[PDB]
């Protein structure tokens, strides 16, 4: 009677808190969760004394019941409600231990997600703080739900039918309201990677999401758009990429129509320069697993009419800070190219590089005779980082519209970037403020640099000229990249085999130091540093290194050491990410 | 399984063999048996998952019938039980066959000790293979550019025993300066892959 | 000697956890100046006169003091109270010594001020409820 | 010939200018082995030392180039055959000396380039014109670090020179300026002597020794200090290195423990720095030649001190601390001020020799090395709240051993220095950590000995007072109370000890030697008795 009463009473008081928002709802939870206490310990003296713990419909109907309650008040404004929630996460993971001792037939079954219950406790037991900073660590674990639930995926839902309804009202009504809604939204986002999985839920949240990055509303349209833009991009699920991608890019699809023609309009300019903050910001937060999601995505397209609507923009004070921000986010664009994925990384490379050497004009400032548009100067100096990112180790490659010989067509288009280069590098010439020449020179002078790497042998004569430029500093720096191409092989020619195997054998006795009764310090030392995004590479190297040395048995030994003795559960953590 | 102990890669029983060891330092500091821990979790890990999915492991092109599956899936639940030497419990499905694993409890436990019983020091064993692997150096080299600084601070909060002019991180510098940038990635004409 | 000194603290900065007193946040949750009470309480059992002497002053500084508004009455309520719960808690807590040389105190710092809230105290019809209860458990 | 007429610094020297411009002189000459290394090498590390980070940032950006060309020649000369071994050690010291590091040692940080500060484009047109006479100071620890560099690289390359000489010039030049007397150079010609000499001799140490009685005797007679303060350093660092060639039968190998405690009571960062190296080389030095296997510390120590015994006594009443009462004791209290060292590298060193010092007297005793006794309770006490062994191995027993045993620290005395130590270490500690654990072994001495207890009100009185207005932490707060209730319950009897019982028996000053280093760096005033105990050391075990 005790299970069959009791579980029934759970089932009545939760469904109440879900139902509406009451006075003494801070003061059901914490009686509430004084109820969960003082069961546990009958089902512990009850399994000791018999086994025989049934867990009849009701039982199962109102363990859900528990959880879908438990994360409704994770958003909950009030600061007491959410720290008694997080701490109510102890007795439900505890329950798991006495109904089966071992964890992984039941803990790791009945309640998958266990590892990140565990991990509430210790955040509730910290000092108290805003919401706002609390909010960064609850949505944190938010985003580790890994395995769905019957919980999570109706809790979810619950509270989407209830954001949706909050939302409506306050854009038809022609401040409190708002952070509760802003809670919800960002509790909304760090947990649907459960509710993943044509039309669904999911994928109408996200419309409806994208639908308000561009909401003009007179009364709270600003704060609308100046909060949608940083939690999105800051706090979204690397699961949901794929989806915030394919949607962003059939938005911006639309924008142009047959033909290739621009349609300039407000809204779609408001829409690309939120686009490039959230992209920005989406590429430049690192993550665990972010990588792995990135590479599903294409963003090629993306990209590509991105910067013709912004191209097509115009002059203008306001269009050039535009322009600027996106040079900035094709620079970080360049960082995580090797987690992004990419058809034709040259085709997409060499197109971008003529859309953005449009836009470098050197010395534009000074016909306008207006200080005001100083901004150029930035344009400008940010345009040449993007390029130089562009040109690092890029092959040249001219567009087929004309029918020649390729080898010609390489030449001139060679000469055509090489002609630009030194046009604003003459610009650059101090006796042609300081600071922004300096740097600009230096971008400048670096960016031919790397053009001539890629292709020696179609820009090598054409090059020779700066060997006796007027500029001294210029060809100090001429002489030092020409110096490493004559170290470099033409060919293999066993060069590498040779001068690089005996300049970096050194390099593999020093990580593969035998320190004294198998310390290891460089392979200790690399693991923790290295950051867990890279991982997997340090494991494959480590592994292949040692194999190779025959000592892979010291490796595993002192990695596998510390391990088990800093935790006892050794084979959980094994299995453990 | 038990009959192919020879053909068990050699790289394989030195990791077996590291977690025995592991395993028996962990029982000296704190009626567990090491081998046990070591053959269950390597069956269960290693063994277990190929039998379950051969097709997604690749053994076979065309997915099993789903007849043949379902033995499949049943004969890992049977072969585990054998290594953890655990009863049918509430299980009573399955209970008739709990006389069968009961033989086979010694047979489990021989070919774990065989894996388990490599020498900690490879002595006897010698490979000298001595590959150049030039692809994988170069991997090494950008990673400890890249945290040149960082993994010095961790040789800087210890070592003050002894001065680490003689010790990696004053060797870390000076070769790391002299071996100069790492090049630039080469492209891939591939689209993007992971492990 | 430097005890002595000691004991002026612990009595000193339970005055300034006073409601009366401006709080200043020096509560700590309450934990640190209720800490202050138990230590205050268990130096009364070897020093009942000095720590009865110093509750004597505290509360007759209290009783001759004016101030008006809800909150300011409020605070002298709950000040008084605590005053006369931590004083009552010390005679209870005090073994049973019966030492009956404590009349220096009774009959002019004590009395006179107990005596006071004897009376009917219609000024406050909660208060003066609360402070008689607690006054007439002492007395 | 500068000592002709002596100078406080070569910069104020008259011929300065000849000197400076003869380096500018060598810097061109240095380059494409324009300059002979082969037979010029002893004398030109010479000239580097007296040159290193002096002078103007034009000429101290020379001095580092001189060397990174002198490296290059010698990797590019014909004349010398130098296998194909050696000569990847100096590949790998001429990218070492190009490193940050060694701008800081030069004394050119904050210069991107030197090669571009050492020339200047219009040097034709017009005159140089220096400027930013701000000077950065240097450091003989410094010298050491280049020191030795260049004596790697020199050593390297005799392995090949057959019969070479170049190690036995060099050391005759530092020999002429070792032992005469040149307040501009000597200071820089003994720094680099100890680092290069391979043998020492009884007449060489004497005069070593000697030197400092005068350094210490000029720095009070006169108002010029920091010319001497330098001297002093340097013949502690000299003899520092000494040690380990001196001979293994060597009284001196005994005697040199009391000339470094002798030069931590003189209240400054880099005496009292220098003294703890000298003394933790010597610490090893002696394990090598096995002096402690059979005896203790203290009774090596002492039994060397007893024929000067009466010079000592008097140093040890003005101090305010004695050896003979407790050895252990007053050999902690010295050790205590490195607490308030600013590098946070001298207070690792003296944990260090903490840790030897208790490793040998239980190693002695025989006593698991983690036992608590009264000889080694001294160095558990400081160790405390640093080693978490010590934490770990003797833990308070209201939470193996537990500290604040009665049943061996049975005696006032033993245990009333115990508690002045805890005293001390809360009286200028400031940390949350290192508080917390104090005090909570306080309250458990307050009532397992409470009859000493009441000798420490003064100490404690203070912070106490501060702490219990004003403090708001509960973990921290409750010790406190704790210990005022024992006080009270333990008062209403006459003190049996008073606070001024240390006074009795000497201990007066402990307290005191381990406050923070004071600002005004003065002589304490009392060193003249240091200068007779060290004279009376060189009579009784230097007769010639
Ligand atoms: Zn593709």
């Amino acid at each position: 009677t005790f299970w069959e009463i009791s579980s029934q009473m759970l089932f009545y008081i939760c469904k109440k808190l879900t139902s509406h928002q009451m006075l003494s709802s801070t003061e059901i939870l914490k009686w509430l969760r004084e109820i969960l206490i003082c069961r546990n310990k009958f089902l512990l003296k009850n399994k000791q004394a018999d086994r025989s713990s049934g867990t009849p419909p009701i039982c199962r109907q109102a363990q859900t019941k528990l959880e879908v309650a438990l994360y409704m008040f994770l958003w909950n404004p009030d600061t007491e409600a959410v720290l008694v929630a997080m701490s109510c996460f102890r007795h439900l993971c505890e329950e798991a231990d006495i109904r089966c001792g071992v964890d992984e037939v039941s803990v790791h079954n009945l309640l998958p997600n266990y590892n990140t219950f565990m991990e509430f406790a210790s955040v509730s037991n910290m000092m108290s703080t805003g919401r706002a900073a609390l909010q960064k660590r609850v949505m944190a674990l938010l985003r580790r739900i890994e395995h769905p639930t019957a919980g999570n995926t109706e809790a979810w839902e619950d509270t989407h039918a209830k954001w949706e309804q909050a939302t409506k009202l306050i854009l038809n009504y022609p401040t409190d309201s708002l952070q509760e809604w802003i809670n919800m939204t960002g509790f909304l986002c760090a947990l649907g990677g459960v509710c993943l999985q044509a039309d669904t839920p999911v994928s109408k949240f996200m419309d409806r999401l994208l639908s308000l990055m561009v909401c003009n509303h007179e009364k709270v349209g600003l704060q609308i758009r100046t909060n949608v833009k940083d939690l999105v991009g800051l706090e979204l699920s690397p699961a949901l990429y794929p989806m915030l991608f394919n949607k962003l890019k059939n938005t911006i699809s639309k924008f142009f129509d047959s033909q290739g023609q621009v349609l300039l309009t407000d809204t779609n300019t408001q829409f690309v320069e939120q686009t490039i903050a959230i992209m920005k910001n989406l590429l430049d937060n690192h993550t665990e697993g972010s990588s792995e999601h990135l590479g599903q995505a294409s963003i090629e397209t993306m990209m590509l009419n991105l910067v013709r609507y912004v191209r097509v923009l115009g002059n203008m004070v306001h269009a050039i800070q535009i322009k600027t921000k996106l040079c900035q986010l094709v620079e970080v664009m360049m960082a995580r190219r090797d987690d992004l994925s990419f058809c034709q990384e040259m085709k997409f490379r060499n197109k971008m590089v003529e859309y953005l050497t449009d836009w470098v004009m050197g010395t534009s400032n000074q016909a306008a005779d207006d200080d005001v548009k100083c901004l150029t100067r930035d344009l400008d100096q940010a345009s040449m980082e993007a390029v130089v990112s562009l040109l690092a180790g890029l092959p040249l490659q001219p567009e087929e519209g004309d029918g020649v010989e390729l080898m010609e067509a390489k030449s001139q288009l060679f000469l055509k970037y090489f002609t630009l280069f030194m046009n604003l590098l003459n610009d650059c010439s101090e006796v042609e403020m300081s600071r922004r020449l300096a740097s600009l020179r230096h971008c400048t002078v670096l960016a031919m640099s790397n053009l001539l790497n890629a292709n020696v042998d179609s820009g090598l004569m054409h090059s020779i000229g700066l060997g006796y430029h007027k500029d001294l500093q210029t060809r100090a720096t001429f002489m030092e990249v020409l110096t490493k191409i004559l170290q470099q092989g033409t060919e293999f020619d066993t060069l590498a085999e040779t001068v690089l195997a005996d300049r970096f054998e050194r390099l593999v006795e020093l990580v593969t130091m035998m320190g004294d009764q198998g310390e290891l310090p460089i392979a200790m030392a690399l693991a923790n540093v290295v950051p867990c995004s890279q991982w997997d590479e340090l494991a494959r190297v480590l592994v292949t290194l040692f194999d190779s040395r025959h000592l892979l048995y010291q490796l595993l030994w002192n990695m596998f050491s510390k391990e088990v003795e800093l935790a006892d559960s050794m084979q959980t953590l094994f299995r453990g990410n | 399984i038990i009959s192919s102990s020879s053909e068990f890669p050699p790289q394989l029983r030195s990791v077996c063999h590291c977690l025995y060891q592991a395993t028996c330092h962990s029982l000296l500091n704190k009626p567990q048996n090491s081998i046990g821990a070591v053959g269950s979790a390597m069956f269960l890990r290693f063994i277990n998952p190929a039998i379950v999915s051969p097709y997604e492991a690749g053994i076979l092109d065309k997915k099993p019938p789903p007849r043949i599956e379902r033995g499949l899936k049943l004969m890992s639940k049977i072969l585990q039980s054998i290594a953890n030497h655990v009863l049918f419990t509430k299980e009573e499905h399955m209970r008739p066959f709990n006389d069968f694993v009961k033989s086979n409890f010694d047979a489990a436990r021989r070919f774990f000790l065989d894996i388990a019983s490599d020498c900690p020091t490879s002595d006897a064993v010698n490979h000298s293979l001595s590959f150049i692997s030039d692809g994988n150096v170069l991997a090494l080299h950008r990673l400890l550019w890249n945290n040149q600084e960082k993994i010095g601070q961790y040789l800087s909060s210890n070592r003050d025993h002894k001065a680490v002019g003689r010790r990696p991180f004053d060797k870390m510098a000076t070769l790391l300066a002299y071996l100069g940038p790492p090049e630039h990635k080469p492209v891939a004409d591939t689209h993007w892959s992971s492990l | 000697h430097r005890p002595v000194e000691w004991v002026q603290a612990v009595v000193s900065r339970f005055d300034e956890q006073l409601p009366i007193k401006t709080g200043q946040q020096n509560t700590h949750t309450k934990v640190s100046t209720e800490h202050n009470k138990e230590c205050l309480i268990n130096i009364s059992k070897y020093k009942f006169s000095l720590v009865i002497s110093g509750l004597t002053t505290i509360l007759k500084n209290v009783n001759n003091m004016r101030i008006f508004g809800e909150a300011a009455e409020k605070n002298l309520y709950l000040s008084q109270l605590i005053i006369l719960d931590t004083l009552e808690k010390c005679l209870a807590g005090q073994p049973k010594d019966t030492m009956r040389l404590d009349e220096t105190m009774l009959v002019k710092q004590l009395l006179p001020e107990i005596c006071h809230f004897l009376h009917t105290c219609r000024e406050g019809n909660q208060h003066a409820a609360e402070l008689r209860n607690s006054a007439s458990g002492v007395l | 010939k500068t000592c002709l007429s002596p100078t406080p610094t070569l910069e104020q020297h008259l011929m300065w200018d000849d000197i400076a411009i003869l380096a500018r002189y060598m810097l061109m000459l240095s380059f494409n082995n324009s300059l002979d290394v082969a037979a010029h090498l002893p004398y030109l590390f010479h000239v580097v030392t007296f040159l290193v980070a002096t002078g103007p940032l034009s000429l101290r950006a020379s001095t580092h180039g001189l060397v990174i060309n002198i490296i290059h020649s010698l990797c590019t000369c014909s004349q010398l055959h130098f296998s194909e071994e050696t000569k990847q050690v100096l590949r790998l010291s001429l990218t070492e000396f190009s490193l940050p590091k060694f701008y800081l040692l030069f004394g050119i940080s904050k210069v991107k380039s030197a090669a571009v500060i050492a020339f200047r484009s219009s040097y034709r047109d017009r005159s140089f014109s220096p400027g930013s006479y701000e000077r950065e100071t240097f450091a003989l620890t410094s010298l050491e670090t280049v020191t030795e560099a260049l004596l790697e690289i020199m050593e390297a390359c005799m392995r090949d020179i057959p019969t070479c000489k170049w190690l036995d010039q060099w050391t005759e030049l530092a020999q002429r300026f070792a032992f005469q007397y040149n307040p501009s150079l000597q200071p820089r010609a003994l720094v680099v002597f100890g680092c290069i000499s391979k043998r020492v001799s009884h007449g060489q140490i004497k005069q070593i020794i000697r030197i400092l009685s005068k350094a210490l005797e000029s720095c009070l007679k006169g108002p010029d200090t920091y010319n001497s303060q330098v001297l002093i350093e340097a013949t502690v660092i000299a003899l520092t290195k000494l040690q380990p060639l001196l001979n293994k039968d060597s009284p001196l190998h005994k005697a040199l423990f009391w000339v470094a405690v002798a030069v931590l009571q003189l209240d400054e960062v880099n005496l009292y720095s220098a003294g703890t190296a000298l003394l933790e080389q010597n610490l090893h030095t002696l394990d090598s030649l096995r002096i402690f296997n059979d005896k203790s510390p203290e009774e090596v120590f002492m039994a060397i001190r007893n024929p000067l015994e009466w010079h000592c006594k008097q140093m040890d009443h003005f101090v305010g601390l004695n050896f003979n009462s407790n050895f252990n004791f007053a050999l902690v209290g010295h050790l205590l001020k490195g607490y308030r060292h600013p590098s946070p590298a001298i207070v690792a060193r003296t944990v260090r020799i903490l840790h030897t010092l208790l490793t040998l007297v239980n190693k002695h005793r025989n006593c698991d090395k983690f036992e608590v006794n009264t000889q080694s309770v001294a160095y558990l006490a400081a160790l405390l709240t640093v080693s978490e062994e010590v934490r770990s191995r003797c833990s308070l027993k209201h939470r193996s051993n537990v500290l604040l045993d009665e049943e061996v620290l049975t005696d006032p005395k033993i245990q009333a220095l115990l508690l002045t130590v805890l005293a001390t270490l809360v009286k200028y500690t400031t940390d949350e950590f290192d508080q917390r654990i104090l005090y909570e072994y306080l309250a458990e001495a307050s009532v397992v000995f409470p009859k000493v207890f009441p000798v420490v009100h003064n100490l404690l009185d203070s912070k106490i007072n501060t702490l219990l207005s004003l403090c708001q932490d509960p973990n921290l707060l409750n010790p406190i109370h704790g210990i005022v209730q024992s006080v009270v319950y333990h008062e209403e009897s006459p003190p049996q000890y008073q606070t001024s019982y240390l006074q009795s028996f000497g201990f007066n000053g402990l307290w005191r030697f381990a406050g923070p280093f004071s600002k005004q760096t003065q002589i304490p005033d009392y060193a003249e008795l240091i200068v007779k105990f060290l004279d009376a050391l060189i009579d009784t075990y230097l007769p010639g």
